[PDB]
């Protein structure tokens, strides 16, 4: 809105639970970087483990 | 505003090509001298943290 | 026991050698089932070590990573 | 060398010092972590 009149455009994504907790982080590598990301936030208080 | 554009590159094949701007844009992550947030005023120190 | 060796991609090293450094050594094998695999490597990404780390251990039980 | 040494002195207290897990997807007790503080291969 306030940034500006350049061309620039954002697209999100966002991956959810798995219960396996090297499969979080594969799915996280073959769907970011293959999305070329520029920042990585995660925001799960409530997992078990 | 300062341009330098780099891009981290497709690494899931055979790629190394490491990120040029890495420490250069952290400077960005520690230089993001803020005001405005619901939470308060939201301003990295030397530690990085609120 | 089943001993998993990969390697990168210096100092030109071909595989035979690695099989053949293994097999008229260890000449105190007090384990029976010992078995090496010596593999390589056609890249240098973390998504293949995690394919091939997923992948050797349910290939027959592999207790060792080089 | 060292990897072979350990499961044979290990071998030797448990008998069944291999244990591997199945597979990454769908989600021990006898370590060597605490064995091979001191080794010795070869002189
Ligand atoms: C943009 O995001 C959507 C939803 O996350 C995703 O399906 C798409 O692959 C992304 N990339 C493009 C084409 O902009
Ligand atoms: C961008 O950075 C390079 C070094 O990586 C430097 O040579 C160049 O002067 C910079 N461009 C400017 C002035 O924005
Ligand atoms: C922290 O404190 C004030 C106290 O009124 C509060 O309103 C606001 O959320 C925060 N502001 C700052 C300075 O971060
Ligand atoms: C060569 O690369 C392909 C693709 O990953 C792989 O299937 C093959 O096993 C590799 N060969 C060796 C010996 O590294
Ligand atoms: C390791 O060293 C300790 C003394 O520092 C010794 O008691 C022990 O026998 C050695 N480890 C072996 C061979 O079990």
């Amino acid at each position: 809105k306030r940034h500006g009149s350049w061309k620039i455009q954002l697209n999100a994504t966002s991956v959810t639970h798995k219960p396996n907790a090297i499969q979080m982080a594969l799915s996280v590598c073959e769907d970011l970087i293959s999305s070329q990301v520029y920042a990585i936030l995660v925001s799960h208080p409530p997992t078990p483990n | 505003e300062k341009e330098n554009i780099t891009d981290p590159p497709r690494g899931c094949v055979g790629n190394t090509n490491i990120w040029k701007t890495g420490p250069l844009f952290k400077r960005v992550l520690m230089s993001s001298k803020y005001a405005d947030g619901v939470t308060g005023r939201v301003e990295f120190n030397e530690d990085g943290d609120r | 026991l089943n001993i998993a060796v990969l390697l990168g991609h210096s100092h030109d090293v071909t595989e035979r050698e690695l099989r053949n450094l293994w097999g008229p050594e260890q000449a105190t094998g007090l384990p029976l089932d010992v078995n090496v695999v010596a593999l390589l490597m056609n890249r240098t990404d973390p998504k293949s070590l995690i394919t091939h780390v997923c992948d050797l251990m349910s290939g027959a039980r592999i207790h060792g990573l080089v | 060398g060292i990897l072979t040494t350990a499961a044979s002195s290990m071998l030797e207290k448990f008998s069944y010092i291999p244990e591997a897990k199945a597979s990454c997807y769908g989600q021990p007790l006898h370590t060597l972590h605490q064995f091979m503080v001191n080794v010795t291969w070869d002189g």
